[PDB]
């Protein structure tokens, strides 16, 4: 008396034309693909905007078992949706969170089981162009000329080898701290969400992961290699939509001894190819 | 069928001698001996480790002066068709008298009997029976005797036919001899 | 029962009769006897020596997730309960805890807390991320039986969630960990993560970290891809480049703040730098050691560098390059890492590959002048004792005794001798190495003195064993030279002087077999009056070792008897007074002896010694002795530790002496058979057991000497002693008195047999007879009739019972 869903595919990813295929093990029944993509209302930011719904992807259900051991039977679903309705991908956000799932359940006089399946963004048409970013962290980089007086002299220069990151590939870069007076306690590069839901209209930002790059004092003139791997479902190419937005920034920020955070902001754009 | 046996004796190393006269270490190869029977006075540990690098068979008996008393006093072994009997001689009484040497011989009731108290090598044979005193390989010193020459024989055992080839070191030369044996 | 009578014996006749004949061999004729790899030194090893000397003594503080004040033994009994923990909840199928494990203990190493603790610390966090990278690579294998898609999968989450660790120095310890697991996800995935890994060192801004992880990069590197050196070079090169920061100013105002001085926080840095050298000069081609050595020449404080230098790179090169690197050693800053620590490095290099013919003078020469000049005794010794093997290898004996003179007065002043008992040690031993013949080794003047500063009793008993082992198998031939000869009997006094009543007997025994090669090896020519002086300073020398006495005794008979083959017999008025002189010194010599049964043998063959030089009275005197020594054997006795009876061995004695005293003439002053007669008293008198029947053994033994030496003329003869039958001549007396003493022995054996069928102990009784019965085969004439009838008597009796 127990069921389970075990999707063909080991890492559970299906794209916007493929067949979703697997086998229900237990020990009527049917079996329910839904794929939603659940808006949280936030923080008011600018007619309240009350369109902040829930968007239903995907809907379809199969009668599996009309009304012992060790039981196997086989399903199959196509990913398909009309003509211009595109499968979204998969996101584990904070405000926007796209979830597609199958859930199984039997009646009694019911057992369910719910397992969710991963869905990949088609690929760009492709003119990959990297966007190769060059900054300098100064103090002339904090947004408060009255905070600033208290900051020591320090000068960094980076190189972002592209703001435009192919989401299967690492953010790389160089970070050069060219001379700092203060001794540095840590970089560290910090995936900031930004979320977008309604229209003219709620945003925000989110840290996703914080990855420390250099840890105590660095050599002065020594390239500190910025390197960062995207989380699987904590990342999605960068989604525009009437009703919601999803892109991405990272923040290199730079804290110095006597607790002085210096913030820089690249605002990033994701795609598959 | 061959047998190789060194029938030896009377080392006495380091007690009257340093060490085998410089010849016999190189006439003696390891991986060519068969047995190797010792009428005693080995005197240490190291003349019966020397003689473990020879053979692997090594038979060995209890003399008047040997270190390790474990040694038996009397040994019987048998090789081939033939049975050996060693005793280190100084049980005899006289020394080398041909009737102790048959009594010992009815005792064990052994085709051929080693006593070698005597340094003078003896070889002979008496009602059917093959006796042999090697002597004493270095030389030991003894009051029987005025002149010591070092000598150590070889059995060479085939069936029913030993042939004794008897080493003898005469002034500077390694002079051999041949004796003959057969049962009746 | 009834008479004796003895059978004619012709023992020239009876020998000439039953002599084969044999036929000699000429040359020509046959006779049987005519004519990663193992280079590589692995990190299990340097374990050892880095857990060992990184020890502190303050308080620890493991802070996980909070934990203080704890001991050394404390903190490791944690970390092996952090490791426990990993692998139960590894077992448990709780993997996210045993992540969060390996990022806490990694985490740990990112601390430096307490600075000397740090080596010992990274040495034992890793082993649990060994733990780790095989215990998770496994599981992908399990998965795997270009793998299915089930370990992929799960090889890529792990890799996931590593890349997903916040903290740097955490991070990359644990994905370094799994570099293997990179194999499942291409062919080039270890060829393009360990350049990554490498890069991310840069991050770690503490020097001694950033080294530690260097370090078990290169290990993680030689475990897993040992082919691609071409990566783990940059570790060497980025390394050089972070190395100016070692003494840079954060360093220094950190070891302030922790209140540690550079001279203790710079000896940390080695047991990493060795391991990286080690496994990037790995079969290197000598371009890229070359390039290494000037890239370290070309920086600052570069004396710890070179340290490494030395300690990794084959013996070969630095053997070649030695100059240079005592050019590079000699303006190194003193304050900083130690000079002698460099140059013990270099002698140890030295002490494996030679360095060239035109240099080896200068390097020895400017070695010696900073080493002389330092001024802690213990750090001298460590330096000295690697020098001595060069100089020892390379010059000759005038330069061994200048730097041992060195030794000397280094160690000398302040009692230093107990802080380097064990290194002066190693250097005696290399001395004596490199020096066989030793005719050379003590015309070093200060090699004696250099024996007297061991002033410690076990310390020095040792060094004396070792002098003595190298004499006794590097000397093939006897020496003279007086130098040898009170040098090592000097040696054998203080090793003599350790006997004590708390010694064992094995001391005992491998001591008497040191002292009796020594004396083995002394042979003065034909001068055997000043070769009998050895021996006697040898007794007053060697008292209390009893197995010295014995081989002292044997050599004494040994000197009489090489004096009368030498003269051929035909002793002189002046050397008559040498034989008794030795006969009266192995007189002297036999009673101090411990043992009894050797007494006994050491009396007998004291006495044939005796008598082969016509000298009587004193050979009488040995036999009384040994006779008067008889009753005192005891029923059981001690062999080779354990305890054995002594009826055979009281036997075969008693045999022997009979045998022996055949020979021994009967001084007219008494009667006949006069040691004879005392013997028979006294082994009558002897309390045999009364389970013992070895008593009739010895009676027909008797009746066998009678016979035999009854006869006309005896079987052997000395060379000049006139035995009885030559003495008497074969008297009527002598023969009567014979006679008797023959009815006696009979009467005593038909007594005890008599005895004997009475106990109804059959079995004894009909061996008994059997024996007698062939005794009197052997030497009764039986021609006669009671005889011959005595004899069918016991035959019969035999057969009766069997």
């Amino acid at each position: 008396t127990a069921l389970d869903i075990k999707i063909k595919r080991a890492n559970k990813v299906y794209h916007a034309g493929e067949v979703l295929s697997g086998v229900v093990v237990i020990s009527g029944v049917s079996l329910t693909m839904e794929g939603t993509v659940n808006l949280q209302l936030s923080a008011k930011s600018v007619a309240f905007y009350n369109s902040v719904k829930p968007i239903q992807i995907i809907n379809s259900t199969i009668e599996m078992v009309k009304p012992s051991g060790k039981t196997e039977i086989p399903f199959e679903f196509p990913l398909h949706l009309k003509g211009n309705k595109v499968l979204y991908e998969t996101y584990h956000g904070v405000f926007v969170n796209i979830q597609y799932t199958l859930r199984c359940d039997m009646k009694r006089s019911d057992l369910t089981k719910t397992c969710e399946f991963i869905v990949h963004s088609a690929p760009q048409k492709g003119k990959f162009t990297p966007s190769p970013v060059d900054f300098t962290i100064t103090p002339e980089t904090l947004q408060n000329v009255k905070e600033r007086a208290l900051l020591p002299k320090f000068l960094l220069r980076g190189h972002l080898n592209s703001t435009n990151c192919v989401i299967t590939q690492p953010l790389t870069g160089e970070l050069v701290v060219e001379s700092s007076e203060a001794a540095i306690r840590s970089v560290e590069l910090q995936l900031v969400r930004v979320e977008t839901c309604g229209c003219a209209y709620a945003r925000d930002a989110t840290e996703i992961q914080n990855i420390q790059i250099a840890d105590g004092d660095v050599c002065r003139g020594l390239s500190v290699p910025i390197y960062m791997v995207f989380p699987r479902l904590f990342t999605c190419p960068t989604l525009e939509t009437t009703n919601f937005k999803v892109e991405f920034e990272v923040n290199i920020v730079v804290l110095l001894h006597p607790d002085h955070l210096i913030t820089e902001n690249f605002p990033l754009k994701l795609c598959r190819i | 069928g061959h047998r190789l046996v060194l029938v030896l004796g009377d080392l006495h190393i380091p007690h009257r001698c340093n060490s085998l006269p410089a010849k016999f270490k190189k006439l003696l190869v390891p991986g060519k001996i068969q047995h190797i029977l010792c009428t005693g006075n080995l005197c240490t540990k190291e003349s019966y480790d020397y003689l473990k690098t020879l053979a692997g068979d090594v038979h060995i008996v209890r003399g008047d002066f040997d270190e390790n008393l474990n040694y038996p006093e009397q040994k019987v072994v048998t090789v081939g068709q033939f049975k050996i009997g060693l005793i280190h001689g100084h049980q005899v009484i006289p020394w080398g008298d041909m009737a102790s040497l048959a009594l010992l011989q009815r005792q064990f009731d052994v085709d051929i009997l080693i006593s070698g108290h005597t340094h003078k090598f003896e070889a002979f044979e008496h009602e059917n029976k093959f006796y042999i005193n090697p002597g004493s390989a270095t030389g030991a010193y003894n009051a029987l005797e005025t002149n010591i020459i070092p000598s150590f024989v070889l059995m060479d055992i085939q069936a029913s036919t030993v042939v004794t080839y008897v080493y003898q070191l005469i002034g500077d030369d390694v002079k051999v001899e041949r004796i003959e044996y057969k049962k009746p | 029962v009834f008479p004796w009578h003895s059978r004619n014996r012709n023992y020239k006749a009876e020998f000439a009769s039953c002599r084969l004949e044999a036929v000699p061999l000429e040359f020509g004729d046959y006779h049987p006897l005519k004519p990663v790899g193992s280079d590589f030194e692995p990190w299990t090893n340097k374990r050892g020596e880095i857990l060992a000397r990184y020890t502190t003594t303050e308080k620890l503080s493991i802070n996980l997730f909070e934990l203080l004040n704890l001991t050394q033994q404390d903190y490791v009994n944690r970390i092996e309960e952090l490791n426990q923990s990993l692998k139960d909840a590894w077992a448990s199928d709780q993997k996210v805890k045993a992540l969060k494990i390996v990022i806490q203990c990694s985490k740990l190493l990112s601390d430096t807390s307490v600075i000397q603790f740090y080596p010992s610390k990274f040495v034992l966090i890793t082993d649990i991320l060994d733990t780790f990278g095989k215990l998770v690579y496994e599981r992908i294998f399990s998965m795997c039986v270009n793998a299915n898609d089930t370990a992929k999968e799960t090889c890529l989450n792990w890799f996931f969630k590593i890349a997903s660790i916040r903290e740097l120095i955490p991070r990359f310890y644990v994905e370094a960990s799994i570099l293997k697991c990179n194999k499942f996800l291409s062919k080039t995935g270890i060829s393009e993560c360990l350049p990554r890994l490498t890069c991310m060192i840069r991050g770690i801004g503490d020097p001694l970290v950033s080294v530690y992880a260097r370090a078990y990069l290169c290990r993680v590197g030689m475990e897993v891809a040992p082919h691609l050196k071409e990566t783990l070079n940059k570790n060497f090169f980025d390394f050089l480049l972070t190395f100016k920061q070692i003494h840079g100013d954060t360093v220094q105002n950190q070891l302030v703040v922790q209140g540690v001085e550079l001279p203790s926080y710079l000896p940390l840095y080695p047991p990493a730098m060795d391991w990286i050298f080690q496994c990037i000069s790995y079969h290197a081609p000598e371009a890229l050691l070359t390039e290494m050595m000037e890239r370290c020449k070309k920086l600052g404080n570069n004396a710890l560098l070179l340290n490494s230098v030395m300690s990794a790179f084959r013996a070969e090169f630095i053997a070649t390059r030695s100059m240079d690197f005592i050019g590079m050693i000699k303006e190194c800053d003193e304050s900083g890492f130690p000079k002698h620590l460099l140059f013990r490095s270099l002698g140890l290099n030295l002490a494996l590959a030679d360095p060239p013919e035109s240099d080896r003078l200068q390097i020895l020469n400017e070695a010696w002048k900073v080493i002389t000049k330092l001024k802690n005794p213990q750090d001298y010794i460590n330096c000295a004792e690697v020098w001595v093997e060069y100089t020892c290898k390379h010059f000759t004996k005038r330069e061994v005794n200048t730097v041992l003179a060195d030794v000397i007065k280094h160690m000398t002043p302040d009692r230093a001798f107990e802080d380097s008992y064990p290194q002066l040690q190693l250097i005696i031993k290399k001395v004596i190495a490199h020096f066989h013949d030793f005719s050379v080794l003590f015309s070093v003047e200060k090699f004696l003195p250099f024996l007297d500063m061991f002033q410690k009793e076990s310390v020095r008993v040792e060094v004396c064993k070792c002098i003595m082992d190298a004499f006794i198998k590097h000397q093939q031939e006897p020496t003279k030279d007086p130098v040898i000869l009170n040098a090592l009997l000097h040696v054998c006094k203080t090793m003599h002087d350790s006997v004590n009543a708390l010694t064992l007997e094995d001391e005992k025994r491998m001591l008497s077999y040191l002292i009796n090669g020594f004396i083995k090896m002394v042979s003065f020519g034909r001068d055997f009056e000043q070769q009998l002086s050895f021996y006697v300073e040898s007794r007053s020398m060697f008292c209390n070792l009893e197995p010295v006495l014995v081989q002292l005794i044997h050599s004494v008979n040994r000197l009489a008897m090489e004096t009368r083959k030498v003269m051929k017999g035909n002793h002189s008025r002046k050397t008559a007074a040498f034989v008794r002189a030795c006969v009266a010194y192995c007189f002297i010599t036999i009673p101090s002896l411990a043992g009894i049964f050797t007494r006994l043998n050491l009396y007998l063959h004291s006495g044939q010694v005796a008598l082969a030089n016509q000298c009587l009275s004193q050979a009488d005197a040995f036999f009384k002795a040994a006779i008067s020594l008889v009753p005192e054997v005891p029923k059981m006795i001690n062999i080779d530790g354990k305890m054995r009876p002594s009826e055979s061995f009281l036997l075969e004695f008693l045999c022997n002496f009979f045998s022996t005293l055949l020979i021994v003439p009967d001084h007219p002053e008494h009667g006949v058979l006069f040691l004879v007669r005392e013997l028979l008293n006294v082994i009558q008198d002897y309390t045999w057991e009364d389970n013992s029947d070895e008593k009739i053994r010895i009676y027909t033994c008797v009746l066998h000497l009678l016979s035999a030496m009854s006869q006309e003329t005896y079987l052997y003869h000395i060379d000049k002693v006139d035995s009885n039958d030559s003495l008497y001549g074969g008297d009527s007396k002598f023969l009567a008195e014979n006679n008797k003493l023959c009815e006696t022995v009979m009467a005593q054996i038909l007594e005890h047999l008599k005895t004997l069928a009475k106990d109804e102990a059959l079995k004894r009784q009909s061996s008994l007879g059997l024996s007698f019965f062939n005794s009197i085969l052997a030497h009764g004439d039986l021609r006669n009739n009671k005889l011959n009838q005595l004899s069918v008597n016991l035959w019969h009796l035999a057969q009766r019972h069997g």
